[PDB]
């Protein structure tokens, strides 16, 4: 039995949400274009001790401000992930924004939210200043797409919140495109250790 | 184990071929996406 489950990508133009969705590779060769809407859906597939899990998820073709996405793009949203770029804090000026927009048509779906490009060494969202929340349903990681840093955790905590399984892993990381830039190690450690703190007070 | 067949279609329910979005039995195309059943 596989399960599927159609995963919003929404933030601003140019956080990186194409770059991001496209490092699965088997999701981008079976991509569909819904030519009505303007949108890419990726079949994504992750491999779960449990089985196969599918994230279809919607990437918009243009670079849509919140509320400027067709009304079909949210329909039926099971899940979502809201991305920002921490080296441009006007992008994640506009996470909330891009959250009410969703709990609007959705109401309560889980949410993660990916601050991109943490390869860039002149972090300006830092992240001791990420805002964090009361909210069960919501989760944050950075993540930098073009070296696969962190590609995997905001889909693994959507599948354990979906199917109600906290101990669900995945048995093998999908075939991604080859890193086309380096992660800092010692940035990544503190990042990590930044935001488990952050994340612990509050 | 497996999956709990609580995300299985449900009786007459279909997945649109252009978005993959999952329909109702009388819908005759996608609420999403607004492609006819194909
Ligand atoms: N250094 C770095 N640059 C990225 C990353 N992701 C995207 N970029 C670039 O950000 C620009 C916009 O990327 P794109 O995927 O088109 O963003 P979108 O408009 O949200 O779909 C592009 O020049 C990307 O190459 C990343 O993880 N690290
Ligand atoms: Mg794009
Ligand atoms: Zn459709």
């Amino acid at each position: 039995p596989q399960v599927q489950f159609k995963l919003v990508l929404v933030g601003d133009g140019g956080t990186g949400k194409t770059t991001f969705v496209k490092r699965h590779l088997t999701g981008e060769s079976e991509k569909k274009y819904v030519a009505t809407l303007g949108v890419e859906v990726h079949p994504l597939v992750f491999h779960t001790n449990r089985g196969p899990i599918k994230f279809n998820v919607w990437d918009t073709a243009g670079q849509e401000k919140f509320g400027g996405l067709r009304d079909g793009y949210y329909i039926q949203a099971q899940c979502a992930i809201i991305m920002f770029d921490v080296t441009s804090r006007v992008t994640y000026k506009n996470v909330p924004n891009w959250h009410r927009d969703l709990v609007r048509v959705c109401e309560n779906i889980p949410i993660v939210l990916c601050g991109n490009k943490v390869d860039i060494k002149d972090r300006k969202v830092k992240a001791k200043s990420i805002v964090f929340h009361r909210k069960k349903n919501l989760q944050y990681y950075d993540i930098s797409a073009k070296s696969n840093y962190n590609f995997e955790k905001p889909f693994l905590w959507l599948a354990r919140k979906l199917i109600g399984d906290p101990n669900l892993e995945f048995v093998a990381m999908p075939a991604l495109a080859p890193p086309e830039v380096v992660m800092d190690p010692a940035l990544a450690a503190q990042y990590e250790h930044d935001l488990e703190v952050a994340q612990t007070t509050a | 184990m497996g999956f709990e067949d609580m995300f299985a279609k449900k009786e007459g329910q279909w997945d649109c071929s252009s978005c993959l979005v999952r329909n109702e039995a009388n819908a005759t195309r996608c609420v999403a996406c607004q492609n006819p059943d194909k």
